[PDB]
RNA sequence: AGGACCGAACCGACUAAUGUUGAAAAAUUAGCGGAUGACUUGUGGCUGGGGGUGAAAGGCCAAUCAAACCGGGAGAUAGCU
RNA sequence: CACAGGUGGUCAGGUAGAGAAUACCAAGGCGCUUGAGAGAACUCGGGUGAAGGAACUAGGCAAAAUGGUGCCGUAACUUC
RNA sequence: AAUUCCUUGUCGGGUAAGUUCCGACCUGCACGAAUGGCGUAAUGAUGGCCAGGCUGUCUCCACCCGAGACUCAGUGAAAUU
RNA sequence: GAUGUCGGCUCAUCACAUCCUGGGGCUGAAGUAGGUCCCAAGGGUAUGGCUGUUCGCCAUUUAAAGUGGUACGCGAGCUGGGUUUAGAACGUCGUGAGACAGUUCGGUCCCUAUCUGCCGUGGGCGCUGGAGAACUGAGGGGGGCUGCUCCUAGUACGAGAGGACCGGAGUGGACGCAUCACUGGUGUUCGGGUUGUCAUGCCAAUGGCACUGCCCGGUAGCUAAAUGCGGAAGAGAUAAGUGCUGAAAGCAUCUAAGCACGAAACUUGCCCCGAGAUGAGUUCUCCCUGACCCUUUAAGGGUCCUGAAGGAACGUUGAAGACGACGACGUUGAUAGGCCGGGUGUGUAAGCGCAGCGAUGCGUUGAGCUAACCGGUACUAAUGAACCGUGAGGCUUAACCU
């Protein structure tokens, strides 16, 4: 069964599912806003929305610690810089996610994921 | 969860002294030494503290006439009367489950000075 | 004797004077408020029906909504039926507590057990398994010869074959009644009921010894 | 295991009752672009619930 | 947990050192023995000139487990290793004089009255 | 020194599972034997069908060898279906 | 067959290593020409298992186990 | 006994219990001297038997990670009848 | 123009010529325990050693270790040890090739389920206007086992030795269900330690890969070894059986009339399913109150206007789940995620300071981090809407009411 067990698999192991997760979290907070599959992005919420809370926050821990969820110093540098204190006020809730239609050559569900508060002048440069 | 957290608090014990990991305690607990109730002593190493509030328990180990004795308390059960720490025990781990295949020399625990 | 409909809190445990941790299930048992009273004039037999709780305004429908105004009481989670013994009178409206089992020793109770899904004879029927190894092929968990040859030529009716297990009626007899608290809408049982935390569940006094 | 008659066109008939397919009902209308697009879906254009939420 | 096969020591003066459990007495199907339930044994090794010699069939009762007993509160009492202590075939008493290492309550029974009092700790 | 030892490449193929309308008309995976020798391998050459070759299993001789394949006698014959 | 098979010779970077083993890398080359979901039985392939430890079975099949260097030390038998 | 039908021969050993194993006897249905007899150290992916260790082999299954199985889109077989 | 063979495994189903438990007659039945027969099929009915063995022998249990049928049940379920291939050997037979119904060593077990059947689970329509609930219970399934000790009583009984009936209490084995509070297992999504190597310029910190690299612990969940609960009591009608009254047959006679008893079998009782119970039942509540045309004029066909209750859709989802179904919630909102506080788990992070030549130690610091958890919080997402379903519902008769 699968009783109170949270987490998809999306059909990929641990490593595979961490490191795509990584990545992904890294596009949204460069592009800041990304399309991809729905239950992808509703699980995406679930890595990026907690490191924007760490970002609120600026220490050399809380920078290494986000560093080591990101792998990216370009990355953390646009959360504590930037996004940390866009959301400061914000108890929660960082990313929208829009339903797109399906996607072609496959037939998913597709989405956009978009920071709540979005800048279109940090995403097209 | 509310309810049940309120009939587990009233139910709990207030007076538990801290103990950690290594420590050596002497648990008296209540028997029944046949048509007699009256206060036995268990004193050995606490090799596990499981945190449960009322639920809580603990492993204390000592080794009875060469052959090792576990024994598991539920911490908030009325069996159990006092707890006292004989000797203030230095671990790293929260579980000293090693401890099992260790004897006498090897299975010391250093004195925690602080 | 009546019987009342509850809530699973959840099961914890409960310490004696004499040293003994009793395994209880806290149930939840609000009041419960008459909606129909059946008599054998006009229904053909004698029994409650009863509800407890509450249901959001805009989920009761309009049938349901008129049911439950006949009787003058507010609208529950749902309705259900207790058979009255000969003698055993109540009103319309009439609100019952769990201080009914006040003065009861034990009692059954009825959940929905909770569900396992798709199940194989191993798990469901506790069929034993085939070999691990010793050349087994691909027939370790199946459920292995299902019937005989020409003589019948088919498989019996009721056969424990692999199919849904759990998320059912089931009834547990002769619980222990550890504690009645009217003020808390409490009743404690010893040992373990059917079904998960929050479902529902029906307190009836034991009918075996 | 392989069948022992050839089954009928009228089976065949029979087994497809439940293939039928189920138009798509949930059609809405936004209240800007004047767009159709799927209930709790973005329009062609990026319109959701009256505003234009892509640029695309 | 005792079960056939099931190795034990010896908690007693017996001669018997290392014992084999043949059967699990008690009832059809029975699969294991407990702290205070009667095995039929086999003697695998034995002292040499004690009261049993190597390959006598008898009984034992059992009185510490690594599984061990439980009490009321929830309270569990686990023994390093699996001991049994001998008993005569037919009269169902200890074939010893000496009860060596700690025994539990649960024994306190008419019949393993002996072994109580005999034991260096109750527990 | 050695048809010596342990062990990769290389040469084998003892066990198991899979696979058995296969990824494959003999494999894959984990383990296994030999590994300076009667070792192993490239290129080219000789031996042809009651014939070859064979540390011999009737083995092998171009995916079925107690007598290869192709064509012919040929529509062999078939008291059989 | 755009097939987990078959196919002789040449070359031999770094750290660890006894090594052409193996592990991670360089240069260089690839993710294997259906994907998206879900997280039932059952099958394949793996990881861990309380107490017991061959009671399994035709048979310890299969697992699990052992595993390196140096030094100490090493029985019957023997063609030494 | 790779040989023994009667036969699980008998005895001794090992086990709680041993139609196998080891030792012994001889009543060899139907051993026997290069169709070699009887021994033998070493060697053996050879056959039988025992012990320690080891464990999901089993008591008796549990839980977990992956590829299928199931659902959606695309392509799209087979034996048989 | 193929019906795969012994034995095992898994899963069974029936008979009763009954192994145990239950009722009972005789006994060469004192008690205990047997022997024999009658009734009875409700449930129950070992694990090992040896051998391919079934069987059997043996060991040790048990209340018992039943006898048979089911293609000597069961290979499109598994095994392949036994037994018919091809290799080889021994004995024996034959000049020989070879042979054995003698032994011995080795030796390929395919099939994606169309029909029936069976386990689950949906879609349709129906039940006469439609709709939401709650029921009734025709019928079907499940279940049904038993040890030991104690009281009566060391009594009846017996020369003792021994040792009960009836009835009552307690505790087990085996089996079944449910549950996760406890003891635990697992927990590749939590925390830590560590080996090799590569990367983040470097130090310091970290990340990738090496079975989760190798390990130590562990949350929620799932779960057994864990801890609750069950078999019943009772009622009815009986079996074999035991009798009361009693003729036929002045007597006798359980039987012919009448009457009292009598079992784990049967019907109830307990559990689950259950009105497709088409014989489609009941109860309560809810909803709909426009015209027109045509024809073969009738339970006729069509058009305009109407679109209710309800169902459904779409979305956020669930201790519900293959899908379907089932439940919760959708802003008048805690349905999911995030967020806050708590818990729990791991075990004193980073950074800095001090001690030491250094590895390293100490203080800050029970630090830091913490999944599925508990208590909260509208921050993100659950949009006004659409679609199906209508428009007062047949005739006959009776009883009321006009
Ligand atoms: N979208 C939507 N919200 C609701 N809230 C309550 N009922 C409904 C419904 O049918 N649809
Ligand atoms: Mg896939
Ligand atoms: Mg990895
Ligand atoms: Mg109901
Ligand atoms: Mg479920
Ligand atoms: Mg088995
Ligand atoms: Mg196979
Ligand atoms: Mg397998
Ligand atoms: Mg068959
Ligand atoms: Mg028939
Ligand atoms: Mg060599
Ligand atoms: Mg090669
Ligand atoms: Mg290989
Ligand atoms: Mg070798
Ligand atoms: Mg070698
Ligand atoms: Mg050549
Ligand atoms: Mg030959
Ligand atoms: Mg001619
Ligand atoms: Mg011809
Ligand atoms: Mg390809
Ligand atoms: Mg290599
Ligand atoms: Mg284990
Ligand atoms: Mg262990
Ligand atoms: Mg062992
Ligand atoms: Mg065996
Ligand atoms: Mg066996
Ligand atoms: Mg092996
Ligand atoms: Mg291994
Ligand atoms: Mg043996
Ligand atoms: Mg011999
Ligand atoms: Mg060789
Ligand atoms: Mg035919
Ligand atoms: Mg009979
Ligand atoms: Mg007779
Ligand atoms: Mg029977
Ligand atoms: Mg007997
Ligand atoms: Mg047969
Ligand atoms: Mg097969
Ligand atoms: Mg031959
Ligand atoms: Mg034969
Ligand atoms: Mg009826
Ligand atoms: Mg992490
Ligand atoms: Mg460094
Ligand atoms: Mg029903
Ligand atoms: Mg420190
Ligand atoms: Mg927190
Ligand atoms: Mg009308």
């Amino acid at each position: 069964m699968r009783h109170r067990k949270s987490g998809r698999q999306l059909n990929r192991n641990s490593s595979h599912r961490q490191a795509m997760f990584r990545n992904m979290a890294g596009s949204l907070v460069r592009h800041e806003i990304i399309k991809t599959t729905l239950p992808k992005a509703k699980e995406l919420r679930r890595v990026v929305e907690p490191l924007i809370t760490l970002a609120k926050t600026d220490s050399v821990a809380n920078r290494r610690l986000a560093f080591a969820r990101t792998r990216d110093n370009e990355i953390v540098a646009k959360l504590f810089n930037e996004l940390g204190p866009r959301f400061a006020s914000r108890a929660g809730g960082y990313t929208r996610i829009l339903k797109c239609g399906f996607r072609a050559g496959d037939n998913a569900p597709m989405a956009y994921i978009e920071l709540v508060d979005r800048s279109e002048k940090a995403e097209a440069a | 969860s509310n309810i049940i957290k309120q009939l587990e608090q009233e139910q709990m014990k207030q007076d538990v002294p801290s103990f950690r990991p290594g420590d050596t305690v002497e648990v008296k607990v209540w028997v029944v030494e046949g048509s007699k109730k009256r206060l036995q002593a268990f004193e050995g190493v606490v090799i596990a503290i499981r945190n449960r509030g009322l639920h809580s328990a603990f492993t204390v180990r000592k080794i009875s006439n060469g052959e090792g004795v576990e024994r598991v308390f539920q911490t908030h059960s009325p069996v159990v009367d006092s707890i006292s720490v004989k000797r203030r025990g230095a671990v790293r781990k929260a579980k000293l489950y090693y401890l099992r295949e260790r004897t006498g020399k090897a299975a010391r625990i250093k004195e925690r000075l602080n | 004797m009546i019987g009342l409909v509850g809530k699973k809190v959840g099961m914890t445990r409960i310490f004696t004077e004499d040293g003994v941790s009793i395994p209880v299930t806290v149930i939840e048992v609000e009041a419960n408020r008459v909606t129909q009273v059946k008599d054998l004039a006009n229904d053909g037999y004698r029994a409650i029906q009863v509800t407890t709780g509450a249901k959001k305004a805009n989920r009761v429908t309009k049938p349901e909504a008129g049911h439950f105004a006949k009787a003058g009481v507010e609208a529950g989670r749902g309705l259900w039926e207790f058979r009255l013994a000969e003698g055993e009178e109540f009103t319309v409206g009439q609100s019952i507590s769990v201080e009914l089992f006040a003065d009861v020793k034990k009692v059954d109770v009825t959940g929905t057990s909770k569900g396992k899904g798709f199940a194989g004879t191993v798990k469901r029927w506790n069929f034993r398994t085939q070999d691990a190894t010793h050349g087994n092929s691909l027939s370790h968990r199946v459920p292995g010869s299902i019937g005989q040859n020409q003589t019948p030529g088919k498989v019996f009716k009721g056969k424990k074959m692999a199919g849904q297990m759990g998320n059912e009626r089931v009834t547990v007899q002769s619980l222990d009644v550890v504690r009645v608290d009217a003020e808390r809408n409490l009743l404690l049982v010893k040992g373990a009921v059917p079904g998960a935390t929050g479902s529902d569940l029906i307190v009836k006094p034991a009918v075996k010894a | 295991a392989v069948q022992q008659n050839k089954p009928t066109r009228s089976k065949r008939g029979m087994r497809r009752s439940h293939d039928a397919l189920t138009a798509v009902t949930s059609l809405s209308v936004d209240k800007t672009s004047g767009e159709k697009h799927l209930r709790h879906h973005i329009t062609a254009d990026g319109y959701y619930r009256g505003r234009k939420v892509i640029a695309k | 947990m005792i079960q056939e096969q099931t190795m034990l020591n010896v908690a007693d003066n017996s001669g018997a050192r290392r014992v084999m459990c043949i059967k699990v007495l008690g009832g059809s199907h029975r699969r294991y023995a407990g702290v205070g339930d009667i095995i039929k044994i086999t003697i695998k090794e034995a002292i040499p000139r004690g009261k049993v010699k190597k390959g006598d069939v008898l009984k034992a009762v059992v009185v510490r487990t690594k599984k061990g007993v439980r009490r009321p509160d929830g309270s569990v009492i686990r023994f390093d290793g699996n001991a049994c202590v001998l008993l005569n075939n037919n009269s169902e008493q200890p074939i010893g004089t000496r009860i060596f290492g700690p025994v539990t309550r649960e024994l306190r029974s008419e019949k393993f009255m002996k072994i109580i009092s005999l034991a260096p700790e109750v527990l």
